[PDB]
């Protein structure tokens, strides 16, 4: 076996609707990157580090807005790098963050707001 | 071949009828001379 | 044979001596270079 | 030892008119390249320039 | 494409190709084997080929002095008679040596690397001998075939110096008649007037514009007909001669092709071993399938003799992390040079380099990097210029220096096809590690490479203040640092091991290094865990940043001798460990040091700290180079490295200057250096660092006097590397006898080792049945005394 080089998992918009409708044990982080975007090179590395640091205690996934542009617009995304933190409790409001937020702000949100 | 180079800024002056027209090794037009030619430089 | 090949160029290869309009430096080249290098 | 023969980036000393001379040789070459495209100058003359 | 390739990838992709096809390819050529009585038959069922993993791990094989190898098994049919006299046993065919990931094979305990071989590419070539138009097919077996015209055509094919036949006669022997020649050649009345492997097929098709299908791997007669037709073309001048020495006409054989050849030899030996054992089975009966009629000897001993003896299998130069990489990228004509940083061996054995493509408006390309061999890249206008020129015209018509065919020329961007965008594209690894290389005479680029390949790893290695950014690539690909194999949180770290936990699974990584991770760190898969010898922070760290002045001292730095401070002995700064037991080798008089710029020198003098020259900040300099070396070897780049290293020492900045920064801007390197010198000055309030009167130089003081040397001395903190460490000749005989000093000559040639060697001379001639007889004549008595010989 050779261990896969990346942990942040790309989803389609429908696979994301499935993942949000189904019950979750852990916070879901959704990254709306796009591959032409400069800051997304950095955000992808921050999210890879977050995805290692939290192991199975967070579900970190990404959605390329080249593919799911209308879904990004319906998510009220107004730019990239953008990130949703969706609580496992479905009553709570999700948090959208915009720009390269620090990895410590990601940890803060995941530990204290989700 | 030695190159003669202008020692001063100014206006070249000479009677160009004393010298034969030619095409240089570089395709530039030039004059080819077989005399002692005096060239003025009005600096 | 020059003239037979001239005819063969005209008839088969489609040759004609289309006159070339030259800038005076290109004409000077196309004349002076007939006489020698320098 | 009492002196020193140390070399620095501005101890080297490009001849001041080099820029003009290069500009000269550049402008002629550009003009010849232009005239080579025009078919006034053949490839051997351009090479030799 | 997007990034500098892994340096070992050329080996890696070669070895994987050998596994991915070379095994099938070579096993498929194993024939059915028939006995002498035509009744018993043996064959390998190649479809069952099975490499079982090495049962011994690398670190055990190297310790036990063994070969780290996978075991090949194949099922083998053997019909001992008709009907059920059949066995189809799975048999062990033998050990194939496996590559370790950094590109080396452990063979009998010693790391070996297979050097790449350069050969003349298969195909067809035309030489103008003396005019004697001479065609030559090269098959990929190295077999020549020659064609020639000297006058009036009458093309001969040549087989030997006494064997030439007209090509219509050869074609008749190949079964092609004059009607086929007439139909299949462009100039048939000229012909009538006379009355290879996959790479070879490709190159002959390309060079002759033929369209023979690839499945016709061998030479066809129509290939020779086309070669003669093109030779008539050359005779008329309807073509070009080919230059054999040019890099475009070379191919590279990697580890893949040599290992595959050695599998071919091993299987041909297996064929002889099966034939001989079937013989013993057909004469002594013996036992069927004892394992089978196969021994392990052919493969195992073929590969181990390849590694032991073949000139292209060489012990890994484990001297330092750079040489471990560079060795596996050598390119030898025997069986030299090294592959450029971005070079890739293509699927046809050509060496390909990446070029950005300027397709403008029509096409919708996805990836705009081509990879092109020197055969292709001459038919493109490659520019190396920049788009940073504008005029009352337009950017498209702005001209740049480009390369087309083998020529250099100036063309508009509108004409440019490709751009050579990567800085390191043409450099070897050693050349890429030299900052400001464009300011060093390229003659020394090889030498300055060699210097780094002689640098001893130092205890307390240290990152260079000025670099190029390839120290990272070298550290990563050397495999001397412990790279993580799996993501996770760190659990434990000491001198013996690192421990990871991730994906809720643990991994233990023993160190054979110092841990860079804190025990609380979290690690992504391929990040560094521990630095190796001569790495720091995952950068190559072959040397130390030594405070240096360039001034001629009182001869102890005569012609690149070097003075060092005693502090270099105090600080263990150049203390190495040499293992035999180990010895703590300090730096000594007569040790060799070099900068990366080819500024080598030998330590002649060690002075105490207060005898050194000292700066206006009071610090004594730690070495004194001599400046006459700088124009001797023409290396102005080191003065930049000096000055900017000083800046980096004072600003606490490292610098990673990619080559040819002058492409941005003229004087760009001077601007960087002077800018950072001025920043270091004004931030530290050290106005002597940037003296505007003579920037980069400063006045410095004699530690034995306190007076300043009256002219400013160039100062720096360059990166200095410590390097690794009786015939009486005929020209000495000529010199001694020139001095007439002939009793010394007699001593040196006789009793220091008639003389016994003249006894040998006479005895061997006497053994050739010639009497070399020595007489001397008495001056007194004329007696012919025979010498003792």
């Amino acid at each position: 076996f050779v261990r896969e080089d990346y942990l942040v998992r790309k989803l389609t918009a429908e696979e994301l609707q499935e993942l949000v409708k189904g019950e979750r044990k852990v916070p879901l982080i959704v990254d709306f990157y796009a591959t032409w975007c400069g800051p997304c090179i950095l955000m992808a590395q921050e999210l890879e580090m977050l995805a290692v640091e939290y192991e199975s205690n967070a579900m970190i996934v990404k959605v390329d807005t080249d593919d799911e542009y209308e879904f990004a617009r319906d998510m009220q995304v107004r730019g990239l790098p953008t990130l949703f933190f969706i609580s496992p409790d479905p009553s709570k409001d999700a948090i959208r963050t915009e720009g390269l937020i620090p990895l410590q702000m990601m940890r803060d949100i995941i530990d204290n707001d989700m | 071949a030695e190159h003669v180079r202008a020692p001063y800024n100014g206006k070249i002056k000479f009677n160009e009828d004393l010298v034969h027209p030619t095409r240089t090794r570089h395709g530039h037009p030039a004059f080819l001379c077989y005399i002692d030619l005096s060239v003025i430089i009005e600096s | 044979t020059e003239d037979e090949a001239r005819r063969r160029n005209w008839i088969e290869r489609g040759w004609a001596p289309w006159e070339e309009i030259l800038t005076p430096e290109a004409d000077f080249a196309r004349k002076s270079l007939n006489e020698g290098e320098e | 030892t009492a002196t020193s023969i140390s070399l620095g980036i501005d101890d080297l000393l490009t001849i001041p008119s080099k820029g003009w001379l290069v500009q000269d040789a550049e402008q002629q070459s550009l003009i010849l390249e232009k005239h080579h495209h025009y078919g006034n100058v053949h490839a051997v003359e351009k090479l030799r320039q | 494409t997007s990034t500098i390739p892994g340096f070992n990838q050329i080996q890696f992709e070669g070895f994987y190709r050998f596994i991915d096809q070379g095994l099938i390819e070579e096993l498929s050529k194993f024939p059915k084997i028939e006995d002498i009585d035509h009744e018993i038959e043996f064959q390998l069922f190649v479809e069952t080929y099975q490499l079982v993993e090495p049962l011994i791990k690398e670190r055990d094989a190297v310790y036990e002095s063994l070969t780290y190898s996978s075991e090949l098994y194949v099922s083998a049919g053997l019909i001992w008679k008709t009907n059920r006299n059949m066995q189809e046993q799975r048999i062990f065919i033998g050990n194939i040596p496996l590559m370790n990931s950094l590109g080396t094979s452990i063979v009998n305990g010693i790391y070996r690397v297979v050097i790449n071989q350069i050969l003349q590419s298969p195909g067809i070539y035309y030489q103008s001998e003396l005019s004697v138009y001479t065609g030559t097919i090269i098959s990929d077996w190295g077999g020549r075939l020659e064609l020639e015209i000297d006058k009036k055509a009458r093309i001969w094919a040549r087989v030997s110096r006494k064997q030439k036949i007209s090509i219509l006669v050869l074609s008749s022997a190949m079964g092609s008649n004059l009607r086929e020649i007439l139909e299949n050649v462009c100039y048939p009345e000229i012909f009538l007037s006379f009355l290879l492997g996959r790479i070879g097929r490709r190159n002959i098709n390309w060079r002759l514009n033929l369209n023979i299908p690839q499945n016709n791997i061998f030479l066809l007669p129509r290939d020779i007909l086309a070669a003669a037709d093109h030779l008539i073309g050359m005779k008329f001048g309807m073509g070009t001669l080919d230059d054999m020495n040019h890099l475009k006409n070379k191919r590279i054989r990697s580890v893949a092709d040599l290992l595959q050849d050695q599998l071919g030899l091993a299987l041909a030996r297996l064929e002889n071993v099966v034939k001989g054992t079937i013989g013993g089975a057909i004469r002594h009966k013996l036992i069927p399938t004892p394992q089978n009629l196969v021994t392990s000897t052919p493969l195992t001993t073929t590969y181990e003799s390849f590694f032991g003896l073949h000139p292209l299998s060489q012990v890994l130069d484990r001297t330092n992390p750079l040489t471990q990489i560079v060795h596996g990228r050598k390119l030898s004509y025997l069986g030299i040079g090294s592959l450029s940083i971005h070079a890739r061996i293509g699927d046809w054995g050509s060496l390909e380099s990446p070029f950005y493509e300027l397709v403008e408006k029509s096409k919708k390309a996805q990836i705009r990097m081509l990879f092109l061999s020197p055969s292709q890249d001459e038919y493109y206008m490659i520019a190396a210029g920049n788009s940073l020129a504008l005029n009352r015209g337009i950017q498209e018509e702005q001209v740049v220096p480009a390369r087309y065919r083998q020529e250099f020329l100036t063309i508009a961007w509108e004409e440019v096809h490709l751009r050579s965008i990567f800085p390191f594209q043409y450099f070897s690894i050693g050349a890429s590690l030299i900052p400001f290389i464009e300011h060093n005479d390229a003659n020394r680029a090889l030498m300055s490479s060699n210097m780094q390949r002689q640098a001893v790893p130092l205890s307390r290695s240290e990152k260079c203040i000025v670099g190029t950014g390839l120290e990272r690539q070298v550290a990563l690909d050397s495999g001397v640092p412990a790279i993580a194999e799996h993501e996770g949180k760190i659990l434990y770290t000491d001198t013996e091991k690192i421990i990871l936990s991730g994906n809720e699974n643990t991994l233990s990584i023993p160190l054979i290094q110092k841990p860079q991770v804190r025990r609380g760190k979290c690690i992504k898969k391929g990040q560094i865990l521990a630095d190796g010898a001569a790495t720091v922070g995952g950068e190559l760290a072959l040397g130390k940043n030594i405070l240096v002045a360039y001034m001629p001292w009182e001869g102890y730095n005569f012609e690149d001798a070097v003075l060092i401070s005693e502090c270099l002995v105090y600080g263990d700064i150049y203390t190495s460990f040499h293992i035999r037991i180990s010895q703590k080798r300090e730096i000594k008089v007569g040790d060799k040091v070099a900068g990366r710029h080819g500024n080598k020198g030998i330590i002649s003098k060690i002075l105490p700290r207060q005898d050194m020259p000292y700066l206006q900040d009071g610090r004594p300099v730690d070495m004194v180079f001599n400046p006459l070396g700088v124009p001797s070897r023409m290396n102005v780049g080191q003065i930049f490295e000096c000055s900017l290293g000083l800046a980096g020492s004072l600003l606490d900045r490292h610098y990673r200057i990619a080559p040819f920064d002058e492409r941005y801007e003229q004087e760009a390197s001077r601007k960087l250096v002077f800018s950072e010198l001025y920043e270091a000055s004004k931030q530290t309030a050290n106005p002597w660092v940037f003296e505007p009167e003579y920037p980069g130089k400063s006045r410095i003081f004699d530690g034995r006097t306190g007076d300043p040397f009256e002219q400013p001395v160039i100062i720096g903190k360059p990166y200095i590397l410590k390097l690794i460490h009786q015939r009486v000749g005929e020209m000495e005989v000529w010199a001694l006898e020139g001095f007439g000093v002939a009793h010394i000559l007699q001593e040196m040639l006789t009793y220091k080792s008639a003389p016994e060697s003249f006894r040998l001379l006479v005895r061997e001639l006497r053994s050739l049945a010639l009497e070399l007889n020595h007489f001397l004549v008495s001056e007194k008595n004329f007696q012919i005394n025979r010498k003792e010989v």
